Parts: structure tokens; C-alpha cells; sequence
């Protein structure tokens, strides 16, 4: 059984990584220029885009790649590090509103995870929770197109 | 430092 | 919730052949869509409201191998290209769509869900054209609306230079009519 | 002549899950 989403950690924190097009993508503010662990030693980033807050290493062991979205739906579904699914309505290229606001803690450690369309395909990578007094009401994300362009 | 994989999530819920 | 799917092979070539002839299959059933096969070809059967439907051009007028022996079809409609056996003990049934959505999602034999835009009562267009082989063995499979309800069953691809650009499907209405 | 046999399945009802270690 292969997984599209990896739950990763640094000494500092934990977050997610999403395998798309054979690349294991995550948030630069989480991994930085950090190399990823491998049974044969640290493997370096295949892409590092600080401007986009995006990094990617070759897809790891025990993973399968997620397909990018091609239907253009605005009904997204964010997957958290706890495997929760959160409906999000796309408000723009890199922003969408949670159909039901959640405590900031709910989305903690899920940055890097995917935002799926109704077909389960990748619309983008969860970048940051947009909160108002501890309640995340919306989210920031990196469109798959950026990933597609970085490659 | 180095990023480490501590777990995996399967979107389809496919059991082993 | 986003439509995600996964496949599992329950038996192989020789085990299939024997079970075909024997007509007795003791394997446990799970799922909404059963990958099915004859000595000739493989296709999909979709369980909707307690009936396991599939395409007639695949199942013909054959019985389905069950734990109690072969099971005779409940419905047969050569013209509409349908056949239905009572759903196997263990499968889960989908339910017909009640939202009239035109944004459909086709589930392939390899558990891949692809988007198709409804372009008529029995046709939809692949938003992303794929070679016909990707669709190989998917007849009888489901076309779901955004909520996961059955809109139709994939009947035949509409390809050109070997690239499928659209698909012809059996709208779940023909099912209600076949049972009538 | 010859029964149709189930050789696999496709499950739509599964929800995202963290793969267990075993
Ligand atoms: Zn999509
Ligand atoms: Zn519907």
C-alpha cells in the first residue's frame, strides 16, 4: 500500500509532504534547504523555490503520486496530518475559505498537505492557515501549476 | 539538519 | 468529500477459470464496484440499489459465480446493453443521482477517477483526453456526480486516433426502465 | 456457457487514512 502524503519532521517541527509527478513537495518554511532522509543517506532537494515557499525531493520509498486537477473545481478538500478532510471553497488562485472555521490547532502540522478537488486530484499544497483570533477561517495554498512550472 | 518521514497517509483509505 | 478509489485483486487466471466452470465462488465480497471477468474478457459491475449491474456486451446472458453456485440474472436488456444480478452478500451499493449535476467522475478498472463533462443524456467529454488503453476493461463501471451517486455506467469510449476524448454511458434511468 | 467471475474489487467508500506500521 503506497501513500501520496508523507508526514515529515525536522528537529524543530512536523508537517506534510505531497507526492505529485514523482516529486515529494512540501513547504519551504518547513523544510528550508534541508535534505531528506533515505536508507542510503540524505538525498537533496530536486527543487527549492523560496519565493513560492515550495521545495521538492524525488518521491521517497513507499509513496505514490497524486494527479493534478484538470476540472477546475472550486470545491476543495484539505487533508490534515491527522487524515481529516476539510471542505474549502476556492476564493482565488491561492486562497480558499473553510466551509466551517476550525481552531488553529486543528490545522497544525498539515502545511505541505494537499487540497483535493471532487475527484481527489491535487488543486494545490496547503501553505498557511489564515486566522482570526485563533480560528482559522481560510487557507493559503500553492497551486499545482506552480509545481508544474517549477519542474 | 535533515527531514525525516515519520508516517504516511493513503487518500483512498486502502488497507494493507 | 473527494471521490477516491482503490482496487484489490481477489483471484487469478487459473482460479478464475475453475470458478467460471464450477460456478461456485466462496471468496468474501467487499466494495461498490466488482472487477469481473469471463473466459473472454474483464469488465466492471456496479452495485446500485441492491442490484449488481454490468454491461451486456461483456456479461452476455451468463450467470454469475456465487458461493451457492451460479446465479441467474435478474435483469437483461440487450438493446440498452444491461444485465443485473442480485448484488452479492458483502458488496455495498451506490444510489442514483438526485442533483442533476453535469460534472461527472468516471471510475476506471484501475481505481482511477477521472472527470467527464456531461454533454447529453448518454455522453460526457473527458476534460483530459487519454489513450483508449487507460479505459480498457472499464465498461460497467460508474460515472459519479460530485456527491458520489450513480449517474450512469460506462458503456463505450468515443475515441479517434486511439485517444479517447468522450465516453458513451448508460444513464441510471435506463436501469429503472430495464427493471420496469 | 461459463459463469462471470469476480476477480477483484474497487472500493469507493474508503476515506484518507494514516497507514499503520505492521
Ligand atoms: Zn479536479
Ligand atoms: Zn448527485
Amino acid at each position: 500500500v503506497e501513500g501520496e502524503v508523507q508526514i515529515v519532521s525536522t528537529a524543530t517541527q512536523t508537517f506534510l509532504a505531497t507526492c505529485i509527478n514523482g516529486v515529494c513537495w512540501t513547504v519551504y518554511h518547513g523544510a528550508g534547504t534541508r535534505t531528506i532522509a533515505s536508507p542510503k543517506g540524505p538525498v537533496i532537494q530536486m527543487y527549492t523555490n523560496v519565493d513560492q515557499d515550495l521545495v521538492g525531493w524525488p518521491a521517497p520509498q513507499g509513496s505514490r503520486s497524486l494527479t493534478p486537477c484538470t476540472c477546475g473545481s472550486s470545491d476543495l478538500y484539505l487533508v490534515t496530518r491527522h487524515a481529516d478532510v476539510i471542505p474549502v471553497r476556492r476564493r482565488g488562485d491561492s486562497r480558499g475559505s473553510l466551509l466551517s472555521p476550525r481552531p488553529i490547532s486543528y490545522l497544525k502540522g498539515s502545511s505541505g498537505g494537499p487540497l483535493l478537488c471532487p475527484a481527489g486530484h491535487a488543486v494545490g499544497l496547503f501553505r498557511a492557515a489564515v486566522c482570526t483570533r485563533g480560528v482559522a477561517k481560510a487557507v493559503d495554498f500553492i497551486p499545482v501549476e506552480n509545481l508544474e512550472t517549477t519542474m | 539538519g535533515c527531514v525525516v518521514i515519520v508516517g504516511r497517509i493513503v487518500l483512498s483509505g486502502k488497507p494493507a
